[PDB]
């Protein structure tokens, strides 16, 4: 809300051909502490739609919460129809508007992956209510560092395919894990496809060390 | 409407109702001695399956503040929680009087949300009231529409004329003792239909030093030589 | 007019609206009975299942208010279960505003209040349902209670409620009256034979729910149906 | 005969009265017809003049661009309704940028009409709508009664002496699903040209039409509009 | 009186003649006992006429195996236990008449006076009287 | 202060230091921070007092309440939702981290953690408090799988023991709840009793 | 059908029920009022005299409102009291907001202002009472009021407002002189004049409640006169008649 | 009745409720619905009457989705009905947010009974027309069935039926033998009950909305797959 204490960190995604890949790590960070190493911040919104944060888990524990019970309850009603990914990143965009809007603001920078109607949709959404949607994305200090691989292998394919895209995604992470403190070596990667949203579980990425002996 | 209402041309059909109601049937004497006052009431449970050390008919509103009520015992609860809450802010906003009788007859006015605000239906018990924190007692009565009459001796129940009869009759008077009390049991007699005991009648007594609702032993050591 | 259709009173000075609301108690069929004894309070309504597609697990009609209060409703059953939900919700409450457990004493008369205020306007109605409620009370002993859609809240030892609840009274003045206390098995007898007495089908030890609260044992121990059995069997010996 | 005097009140026979006047409201109204098909929604109404030298009134009133509703009956709460959807989907549009599904918001509208058959002193919206929409499940007709009881149709109509031209859509329903545009139109304008007197008979000024498609967004088509379906009109009054 | 719910026809038919086999001459109250039980069950079941049965039985046990306080108490709880069904408990009384006529001994009287408090908890008029005038008389 | 709950077979083991601490004088030495939210459901509080005490006495009317309308026990996780909704809703103004832990049927034993912000997570051990960011790495280096009841208690009693005397905020003694189906058990450990681990540093 | 109350008119265009409550006042309680120099002083008849009470209220119909004036119901006690309380605090009121005591024809007004509010909008009871008020200010000096619960107030110098104040008023006008009137003379054409609309000759001095307000140096003193002083009043006017009748 | 029958807040001279008397009324002359206990979940069953062909495919069909794993089959009064199953929607996920997990069968409807008890205790509001069953399953506490009237409470039921033939229905329900019947066999008596039921005897043709819950679903209350229960109304047929 106002002082985050538990912070998520960064979280990223990119949309290949036919589906997307969104991956984020399972630390807890208490400022400097990692206190909870053993917590998922993605999110099935429905069949056919993840979701994952980054900041505070309260916050995102809140959303995730409302997000589903308003899911449920659409699919209650079995209209046949169902909230695609591009309004579920329009609702979660008027949701972190309004709260800062009354200056309470919902300290989770949020990404939003689906796959609907044949073509894949990959959202994002900040605290300060700015949203948008790239075919790759990532948070924090995911968006400094993962990010520009994302941008340079995309410039040259503008198109993915699902087996490269995780090897990139885990790529990116390994970086992630090398060069960021709040980092941990244990991310959730979560694919949407037409066949669904199926999560990995706690993958792990290996480190090298080798230049630990260029030390002298 | 939402008030005490129903007044038509000259008359107040809905109060007089009212008191029809609290014609009631406990009798519910009350008596203003010099030393102090003294209220006494009948309680005729109906066979010996109810208690009477379980409910009461004379109620401390406070200090040396004591209650005793007629007909609507459900509407006198209420209206009994609502004056112990209206003398304990008199006592909190003007803290620290002992306000008893300096403060019977201000709980007597502030008996007002007893019935001028009626509550749609008016209440329907009338209920006297005792205090001596001013070097001298008062017995008051409030009726389900009217306000604070300062009797001396009275009674309210079913054959509350007869009874009030009796009183000025035996000379309720003046240079009486704390012990009318007496005269209180007497005058109950004439309005009670059986052998009266102790658990049967119950009776408080406001005198300088306090108020005290008078225990079954006391109750029946003077129903004892009647 | 009017005088019988809104709460109002009476030109002869009755309130009529309540007095039949007392009727509808007697409506719907169905009686219960509350005996305190020397230690203990049991209490025990009839179980008027009519076919077996119901759930007999839930038809009851005793509840736990709290941890040591139990009640029983007798009347409309949905009022019944509103104003269970209303003495649960004072229980807690006053459990919330003052550290130790309601008395039963005050449950009864926070119910009574609100029939009261229920008596009281017009815009709502009274619920007609009376309700038997009864617990164990430290330097009290057992305790039993009724509070009815009046707001007058008493009643004791032996109290009685339904269609039939003047012959169970009679009958439990009678052994009241009979200066003999009841201990944790002739309240039970007591109840039952009452009951019994006052509809005569010798009460196989499944069409009665009787709720109980010792002292030694606080809690409302809703009896079993072994128990109500082994209850019969003693007092039909 | 009392028991009909407020919606609250309920008959002793049943279902309540006031209810079933509201539907009069409906009955006693400008006749509207509204048919789906596999890829259009069409709505004929008859635009009621009330002298000739003034306009025949509005009907088919338009909500937003994918759906567009019909009145029959109370004029008065039915500019309220129209303004009701109209921002129920404006809010849809604003929250997640896509079209409010009509059933959806033929649920919103019978709960929002519930309230007043059940609250005091709220008179039923007695207006007849006929709601036709474009949502990702092809067109959608929906009837709106006062009663709040909405349902779906193949093809409905309302209004009065709308039961000649609910007969000629059901004999003809069978062959409404594999239409041109302009043919389920013009079987729209038969269904309601065999509404009014063989007297009256259809003008480009008496008439109206809303047409919603997978492409076409709801358009509200009129005596020049109108005139291109018109032709063919096959004219037996 | 009540609709029966459960029989067990079959289950008295095939138990009670082994019951009577393994208590030949009534050592075994286990016996007693679980016959109890099966009657109980038809009870709840509301069954007539296999209580009956299970009632005749265990007098005639009684009868063979000759003991005579065993059985002054064993009616005592088969009248007592909840009254059970009376056209079994009328029969038991009927078949009781039969035997007690027969057999002279001293204590026949105290058999006779037994079944008479088990009669005369009332039930006189209806479920047979002539057992208890019969008895009656024969006390006589 | 320090607090802990550790998950075992069939049951909970909760350890809490009995000091309160209000700037560096001790307020409370022999604080009870073991409140038991019901009867088989416990609560260890941290941080604002008064904040905790009020968050656990309104969670506890809740849960009363609501085990009293269902006539069954509350599940620990319904707990922790109360203590969740009731910290996030409010904790721009209550500073509170709470352990919640207990035995139900439906689970069995469980542990919950609610730290500042409001957050819920399912844990098999549990650690918060001022104390408790010292003992990190024991209590992670030394934590089994599969620890029956005495192993845990001893296990937790050691933490805890640790906590306090390397804390200046934490220290008194230590109360000890373990919670499971036969019923929860509190015991206090005091004075020679406390499992030391003596720092005898050569001269 | 839902009851509704009756704040409306009449087909030929009256408030009736406003008239029924107003000719009820003069049903029940008897006060009068009567203004002279130099003090002005009110009249009240004590309706029920039971010998089981005790006077200590010191004032059933007399009620002190403010320091310059003091007002005598003649209505229903529930609505007197209540509006009483209301006067006493539209006067504190004044007082507080302009320090200075409020004008007696302002406070009347206000009072008029709120009974026409009660019997204007709302489904609420007219306030079935009047009231009598003797004042004294800067501006006017010595006013006397009389408020009907209409709202439609009067400036008066002698009248009455209880049951036979037809009698009264008739009384007042055959046997008032104004100028010469003052304090004691008024106070005899008082007692007079309810020795004649109260039928029993010799009237008890407790029978009788009376106030006068008087202006000392620079204070209005209200007092209200006891017993011993009411019937020494009574003794003189007994006096009076003994000799007027007997010289002739 | 005559004077005492005009607003809930009346109680009658013998001290009853006319108001919800007669709403019991409307329930008794809308169509019937059924719902069953399995052994192991929830079968709900409900004729709807196609007063016109001018309808689309079943629609305002009396099965409702109150949450996840509850299903509510309804009858009535339809508008009240909806809005009433509206309400219960909204009592789920506000229980769901609240305390988490999934509401128990038992307090949702109990809350929903004494949300309903509200709407006939007082007089501007009228008590709502119609009765419905809630049932849902759970591997924990298997599969429970409320009936709620008009009016009353829940109830327990193993079997219910209610609207326009309660007694025709349960007669054939006692008939059938629960408690030991797959849901499945289930499915297909519940169709033959409502067949057996009239249907066109002296009304239209009647639909067949058949509700599922239990463990063969994993809970997650749905509408049985219409194309694969024909075949089960063929047999209810026969």
């Amino acid at each position: 809300t106002q002082n985050p204490m538990v912070t998520g960190t960064s979280v990223l995604g990119v949309k290949f051909e036919g589906g997307v890949v969104i991956a984020a790590d399972m630390l807890g960070s208490y400022g400097s502490l990692a206190r909870f190493r053993n917590i998922s911040r993605i999110m099935r919104v429905n069949n056919s739609t993840m979701l994952g944060a980054s900041g505070d888990y309260a916050d995102f524990q809140y959303l995730k919460q409302v997000l589903g019970q308003m899911v449920i309850d659409e699919e209650l009603l079995g209209d046949g129809h169902s909230y695609s990914p591009r309004a579920i990143h329009s609702w979660l965009t008027r949701a972190m508007y309004s709260r800062r809007s009354k200056m309470n603001p919902l300290w989770n920078t949020m990404v939003i992956g689906g796959y609907a109607d044949g073509e894949s949709f990959l959202g994002y959404v900040d605290m300060l209510g700015v949203a948008y949607e790239a075919p790759s994305l990532a948070t924090g200090y995911g968006a400094y560092l993962a990010q520009p691989l994302l941008r340079e292998v995309l410039e040259k394919q503008p198109v993915l395919s699902q087996t490269e895209a995780r090897d990139l995604v885990e790529r990116c992470m390994r970086v992630l894990y090398y060069r960021d403190a709040r980092s941990y070596n244990r991310f959730q990667i979560a694919t949407v496809t037409e066949k669904g949203v199926e999560i990995e579980g706690p993958l792990s990425t290996e480190t090298n060390w080798d230049i630990a002996h260029m030390i002298s | 409407f939402s008030l005490t209402t129903f007044s038509p041309s000259g008359k107040l059909v809905q109060i007089e109702y009212a008191l029809a109601a609290v014609a009631g049937g406990a009798p519910s004497v009350g008596i203003k001695a010099a030393n102090g006052v003294v209220l006494a009431t009948e309680k005729k449970q109906k066979s010996i399956l109810y208690d009477e050390r379980s409910v009461h008919k004379v109620e401390p509103i406070t200090k040396h503040i004591g209650l005793v009520y007629s007909g609507m015992g459900p509407d006198y609860r209420v209206l009994v929680h609502r004056a112990r809450k209206l003398a304990q802010q008199y006592y909190l906003v003007y803290q620290e009087p002992i306000p008893t009788a300096q403060l019977v007859q201000r709980v007597a006015s502030v008996m007002q949300e007893y019935t001028q605000s009626g509550g749609v239906r008016p209440f329907g018990v009338s209920l006297l009231i005792c205090g001596w924190n001013e070097g001298r007692p008062y017995l008051f009565q409030s009726d389900p529409s009217g306000a604070y009459f300062a009797w001396k001796a009275t009674a309210m129940g079913k054959n509350y004329v007869n009874g009030k009869t009796f009183l000025e009759k035996r000379y309720n008077e003046d240079l009486e003792l704390e012990d009318a009390i007496h005269t209180a049991i007497l005058t109950l007699k004439e309005s009670f239909e059986g052998q009266m005991t102790e658990d049967n009648i119950e009776v408080g007594i406001c005198n300088e030093a306090g108020f005290r609702r008078l225990t079954p032993t006391e109750v029946k050591d003077y129903l004892a030589a009647i | 007019g009017f005088d019988r259709h809104i709460t109002i009173f009476s030109p002869e000075g009755r309130l009529y609206q309540v007095e039949y609301a007392f009727k509808a108690i007697n409506q719907g069929g169905l009686t219960s009975v509350a005996v305190r004894g020397k230690d203990c309070a049991v209490i025990v309504t009839q179980k008027k299942v009519p076919d077996k597609l119901l759930d007999s697990s839930t038809v009851t009609h005793l509840f736990k208010i709290t941890e040591n209060i139990g009640c029983v409703m007798t009347g409309m059953t949905a009022d019944s279960r509103s104003q269970v939900q209303r003495a649960r919700y004072e229980a807690a409450n006053w459990k919330y505003k003052y550290g130790y457990e309601i008395p039963v004493d005050m449950l009864c008369k926070r119910i009574a209040d609100i029939s009261q205020v229920y008596t009281q306007n017009a815009e709502m109605r009274p619920l007609g349902c009376c309700m038997i409620l009864i617990g164990i009370d430290e330097e009290q002993g057992p305790q039993v209670y009724k509070c009815d859609p009046a707001g007058y809240y008493c009643g004791f030892k032996a109290t009685a409620a339904g269609v039939k609840q003047t012959e169970s009274t009679s009958f439990l003045e009678k052994k009241v009256k009979k200066k003999f206390d009841w201990t944790f098995e002739q309240t039970v007898e007591t109840a039952i034979t009452c009951l019994s007495t006052v509809l005569s089908i010798d009460f196989k030890p499944s069409e009665i729910e009787v709720g109980v609260v010792t002292v030694e044992n606080p809690k409302f121990r809703i009896l079993t149906e072994a128990e109500i059995d082994a209850h019969l069997v003693a007092l039909a010996e | 005969n009392q028991y009909d005097n407020d919606v609250t009140v309920w008959s002793p026979q049943g279902r309540i009265h006031q209810i079933e006047y509201a539907m009069e409201a409906v009955k006693q109204g400008s006749a509207t017809v509204g048919l789906k098909s596999k890829t259009h929604a069409v709505l004929v109404a008859l635009k009621r003049a009330q002298s000739e030298l003034a306009a025949h009134q509005k009907k088919i009133l338009h909500v937003d661009n994918h759906i567009g509703i019909s009145i029959a009956g109370l004029t008065a709460d039915a500019r309220l309704l129209c303004n009701f959807m109209r921002q129920e989907c404006l809010d849809s549009r604003f929250v997640f940028d896509r079209p409010l599904p009509v059933s959806r918001l033929v649920s919103l509208i019978g709960s929002k009409t519930q309230i007043p058959t059940q609250r005091y002193g709220r008179r039923p919206y007695g207006v007849g709508l006929l709601i036709a929409g474009y949502d990702d499940m092809g067109p959608h007709i929906f009837q709106t009664c006062p009663s709040a009881n909405y349902f779906d149709c193949r093809a409905m109509s309302i209004g009065a002496r709308s039961q000649s031209a609910r007969t000629y859509l059901e004999r003809h329903m069978s062959e409404f699903m594999e239409c041109n545009l302009n043919e389920l139109v013009k079987h729209g304008l038969r269904a309601l040209r065999e509404t009014l007197p063989a007297e009256q008979d259809l003008t480009t000024k008496n008439v109206s039409i809303g047409i919603v498609g997978k492409d076409l967004e709801f358009t509200i088509y009129d005596d020049d509009d109108v005139s291109p379906f018109l032709e063919g009109l096959e004219e037996r009054p | 009186i009540v609709k029966m719910e459960v029989d067990y026809s079959a289950t008295v038919d095939q138990r009670l003649p082994e019951c009577a086999k393994l208590a030949k001459e009534g050592r075994l109250q286990e016996v007693i006992e679980t016959l109890l039980s099966l009657e109980k069950q038809t009870r709840t079941a509301s069954d007539m006429v296999s209580t009956s049965r299970i009632l005749v039985a265990v007098v005639k046990m009684c009868y063979e195996a000759k003991e005579w306080d065993l059985l002054n108490e064993n009616i005592m709880l088969l009248s007592k236990r909840r009254s059970q069904l009376k056209q079994a408990v009328a029969k038991m009384v009927q078949q009781c008449c039969t035997y007690v006529e027969e057999i002279t001994d001293l204590p026949i009287k105290l058999r006779l006076i037994d079944t008479l408090r088990m009669v005369t908890e009332g039930k006189i008029y209806v479920e047979i009287e002539r057992a208890r005038l019969t008895k009656t008389l024969a006390t006589i | 202060t320090t607090i802990m709950a550790v998950q075992f077979d069939g049951g909970v083991v909760l350890g809490a230091d009995s000091r309160t601490t209000t700037g560096s004088y001790i307020a409370n030495r022999v604080t009870d921070k073991l409140t038991p939210i019901h009867d088989r459901i416990f609560c260890c509080r941290s941080g604002s007092a008064a904040d905790t005490q009020a968050v656990a006495d309104a969670v506890t009317y809740q849960l009363g309440f609501h085990s009293i309308e269902l006539n069954e026990p509350p599940l620990v996780h319904t707990a922790a939702s109360l203590f969740k909704e009731m910290c996030y809703r409010y904790r721009e103004d209550l500073m509170a981290g709470i352990i919640i832990a207990g035995w139900d049927p439906q689970e069995g034993g469980q542990v919950y953690s609610v730290p500042m912000g409001g957050m819920m997570v399912r844990q098999s051990f549990a650690i918060g408090g001022s104390g408790s960011s010292y003992i990190y790495g024991y209590v992670d280096a030394t934590y089994r799988e599969g620890m029956t009841k005495e192993e845990c208690l001893q296990f937790t009693a050691n933490a805890l023991a640790l906590a306090m005397e390397r804390d200046g905020s934490s220290g008194g003694v230590i109360r000890l709840a373990a919670i499971a189906e036969s019923g929860v058990e509190r015991q206090v450990l005091l004075g020679d009793q406390i499992p030391k681990f003596a720092v005898a540093t050569l001269p | 059908r839902y009851d509704s109350r009756t704040t409306i008119f009449s087909p030929e265009g009256r408030l009736y029920q406003v008239e029924y409550a107003m000719e009820a006042i003069g049903h029940a309680g008897t006060c009068l009022g009567i203004l002279a120099n130099d003090g002005v002083l009110l009249a009240a008849e004590r309706r029920n005299i039971h010998k089981l009470l005790d006077e200590v209220f010191f004032s059933e119909k007399i009620y002190k409102l403010n320091e310059d004036m003091a007002c005598s119901v003649a209505g229903i006690t529930s609505d007197a009291n209540v509006l009483t309380n209301e006067l006493r605090l539209i006067a504190q009121r004044y007082l507080l907001q302009y320090q200075e005591p409020i004008p007696c024809e302002q406070l009347v007004t206000a009072l008029c202002d709120i009974k026409q509010a009660y019997t204007q909008f709302g489904g609420k009871r007219p306030f079935g009472v009047s009231l009598l008020y003797i004042g004294w200010d800067k501006h006017y000096g010595f006013q006397l009021y009389q408020s009907d619960p209409s709202g439609n107030y009067g400036g008066w110098k002698a009248t009455c407002i209880g049951n036979n104040s037809a009698a009264a008023v008739s009384m007042l006008k055959q046997d008032y002189k104004e100028g010469e009137m003052t304090l004691k003379s008024a106070l005899a054409l008082a007692i007079k004049v309810l020795n004649k609309t109260m039928d029993v000759s010799k009237l008890s001095a407790e029978k009788v409640e009376i106030a006068t307000l008087t202006r000392e140096n620079g204070k209005t003193v209200i007092r209200v006169l006891k017993q011993k002083e009411v019937e020494q009043l009574i003794k003189k006017h007994e006096e009076e008649e003994a000799k007027a009748e007997r010289e002739k | 009745g005559t004077g005492y029958d005009l607003s809930a807040s009346t109680f009658s001279p013998d001290g009853r409720v006319f108001q919800v008397e007669y709403a019991m009324k409307a329930v008794e002359n809308s169509s019937t619905a059924i719902g069953i206990r399995c052994k192991d979940g929830v079968v709900f069953g409900v004729e709807k009457l196609v007063l016109s062909k001018l309808y689309e495919e079943g629609s305002n069909k009396r099965l409702f989705n109150v949450d996840r794993h509850v299903g509510m089959a309804v009858a009535g009064l339809l508008a009240d009905a909806r809005s009433l199953a509206d309400i219960a929607r909204e009592e789920a996920s506000n229980f769901r947010s609240n305390f988490g997990y999934n509401i128990p069968l038992k307090h949702l409807a109990d809350r929903v009974a004494m949300y309903v008890h509200a709407y006939t205790l007082y007089s501007a509001v009228r008590p709502f027309g119609c009765s419905f069953m809630l049932g849902s399953y759970s591997v924990n506490d298997g599969a429970q069935l409320y009936m709620i009237d008009p009016s009353g409470v829940s109830y327990g039921y193993w079997g219910c039926a209610i609207g326009k033939a309660r007694q025709a229905a349960k007669t054939e329900i006692e008939k059938l033998q629960m408690k030991e019947m797959t849901c499945r066999d289930i499915v297909k008596e519940v169709a033959k009950i409502i067949y057996i039921v009239h249907d066109e005897v002296k009304d239209k043709a009647f639909e067949l909305e058949l509700s599922w819950v239990g463990e063969l679903t994993n809970g997650r209350h749905e509408i049985v797959p219409k194309d694969i229960r024909e075949e089960a109304e063929k047999y209810a047929k026969e």
